């Protein structure tokens, strides 16, 4: 992909701000509240039984982080993510066999908890590049089926 | 269909937004076509330029209609079964798109309302859209 | 929600297909393997070979359910409110993998009623499926 | 993509044998009769008031068949889809913005055609090479997009 300097300059930005912490778990728990089947994936978590008993546990948490500071590597040279993804991509894929559309979905999630987040320093041009970005990272996670 | 729990989450978030309208309506349009560009394909005779008049009307517009919903959230289909008309036989709206316009509102409401949206009611406002964007290009179930 | 001629259709076609639900159920499932192995994943303990008796045997139940919810094609969520529970809250199947189902479904009926199988009835078998497939997974709506 | 010597093989024998005037025409009526708001696309054909008004249309029938002949490139060198359709991809894109979902579709459709047509001839392998070969084919129009 190509990314204008000011797409990269809106990331990098408000990379900085972000508390990886408490969005990451915020986004992995919307994840399996909104889309409850994707909980079947998540089955060592232990309990899972309610919505309130999900933004508690911990290794949600956990794991939410986690998964945001992966980002962290993808904000790192947006100009590579393809091969900095590749092994994630063969888990994902040839492993748990995650179906592409679950990653459009959590990127979702994702841009919505950021613009709840930094409230109006989330413009338009922002969650714009943003969307990019996420697009972009689950097309190479995705790949490895194609 | 909506359960009495999904009804009651839609009705209360909704309420922290009405009185709103015309400036949400605005902005998730303006991020809609910021983010998913492809979606200016329908609107060729419209003033695209950040906070036109046209823009903040339909905004408006939209926002209006999502509440009329709400009113009669028992009866979504006859509530705008006119509007499947217009965005099924009329305008052939690509049920895709229903998604771009539903996601951005949900990003309008996280902005302004960070406590309004709880995890919950997140849930449930995304059923509520499902089932409106269903019945809006539904004619074709 | 499914329209007069839909009902007809949909009936329509599983009259010419009655009789079969054992072998063509054990078709559909097998191309479903055969073009979408990803879904094997929910038959861990099943025995894959071609013509197994465990595929032979569900595909017969599967259709069987199909047909069942013809018969009560006026309350569908009724007919398998049993079996959305198990595809749902226990099984956690996602609803990306209905598609796939289906799609087999429709090819199975092309190769042995292709006559059977006109353009319309295609599209009011369409409607069926994204109907039933929603009240599988619908505990989400 | 990598293809097995069967698939190939599996690929061009029944291409050999497929009416693509019949199978074509057959192909794209369907898809605006299943998936009506496709149709917006097709303003240029005139009357596609009813499904039976449309199967009909020649404007139908006649761009089926072009359809389904640029199939014929792909199992040219089934190595090369990419760079063979990158043309293609630019007007469905950059012009038409079709939204990859549809590509999806149509390829379904064109399956369920291509069953009815050799019967039992389209056995499960036939299905499962095809599959692949109609979204190698749609992944090179989508790409444009990214
Ligand atoms: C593009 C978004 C995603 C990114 C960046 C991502 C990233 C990660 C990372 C960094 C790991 C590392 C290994 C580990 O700690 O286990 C992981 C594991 C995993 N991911 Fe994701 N993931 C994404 C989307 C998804 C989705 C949508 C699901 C499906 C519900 C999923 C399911 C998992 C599972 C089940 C594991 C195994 C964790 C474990 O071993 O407990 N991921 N992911
Ligand atoms: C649930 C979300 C949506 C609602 C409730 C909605 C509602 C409306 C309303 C109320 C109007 C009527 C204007 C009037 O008659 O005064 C309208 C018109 C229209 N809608 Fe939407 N809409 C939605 C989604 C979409 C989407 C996804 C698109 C396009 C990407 C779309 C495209 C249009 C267009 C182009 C018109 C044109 C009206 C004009 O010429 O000014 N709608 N919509
Ligand atoms: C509308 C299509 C479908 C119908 C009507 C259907 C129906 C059924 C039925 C009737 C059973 C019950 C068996 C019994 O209790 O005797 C069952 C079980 C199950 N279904 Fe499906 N199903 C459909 C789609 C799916 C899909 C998409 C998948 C997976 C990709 C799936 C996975 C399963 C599994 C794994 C079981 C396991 C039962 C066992 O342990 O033998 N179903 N399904
Ligand atoms: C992968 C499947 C597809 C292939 C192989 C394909 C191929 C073609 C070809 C070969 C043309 C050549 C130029 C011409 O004769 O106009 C064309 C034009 C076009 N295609 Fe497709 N197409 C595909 C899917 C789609 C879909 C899903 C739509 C959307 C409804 C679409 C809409 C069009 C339109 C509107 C044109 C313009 C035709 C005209 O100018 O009258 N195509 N396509």
């Amino acid at each position: 992909v190509h990314w204008s300097a000011e797409e990269k300059q809106l990331i990098t930005g408000l990379w900085g701000k972000v508390n990886v912490a408490d969005c990451g778990a915020e986004a992995l728990a919307r994840l399996l509240i909104v889309y409850p089947w994707t909980q079947r994936f998540f089955s060592s978590f232990g309990n899972l039984s309610s919505p309130t008993a999900i933004l508690g546990n911990p290794m949600v948490r956990a794991h939410g982080k986690k998964v945001l500071t992966s980002f962290g590597d993808a904000v790192k040279n947006l100009d590579n993510i393809k091969n900095t993804f590749a092994q994630l991509s063969e888990l994902h894929c040839d492993k748990l066999h995650v179906d592409p559309e679950n990653f459009r979905l959590l990127g979702d999630i994702l841009i919505i908890v950021l613009a709840a987040h930094f409230a109006k320093e989330f413009t338009p041009d922002c969650q714009a590049a943003w969307q990019k970005l996420v697009r972009v990272v689950a097309h190479a996670l995705a790949r490895k089926y194609h | 269909v909506l359960s009495a729990a999904d009804k009651t989450n839609v009705k209360g978030v909704f309420s922290k937004i009405s009185g709103h309208a015309e400036e949400y309506g605005a902005e998730t349009l303006e991020r809609m076509f910021t983010a998913y560009p492809q979606t200016k394909t329908y609107f060729p005779h419209f003033d695209l330029q950040h906070g036109s008049a046209q823009i903040k009307a339909h905004g408006k517009k939209v926002v209006a209609a999502l509440v009329e919903a709400v009113n009669h959230i028992d009866d979504i289909a006859g509530a705008l079964s006119k509007l499947s008309d217009l965005h099924a036989q009329k305008l052939r709206v690509d049920p895709v798109n229903f998604k771009f316009l539903g996601h951005c509102f949900l990003v309008v409401v996280a902005i302004h309302h960070p406590s309004a949206l709880t995890a919950e009611v997140h849930a449930s406002l995304d059923k509520f859209l499902c089932a409106v964007g269903t019945v809006l290009t539904a004619k074709y179930r």
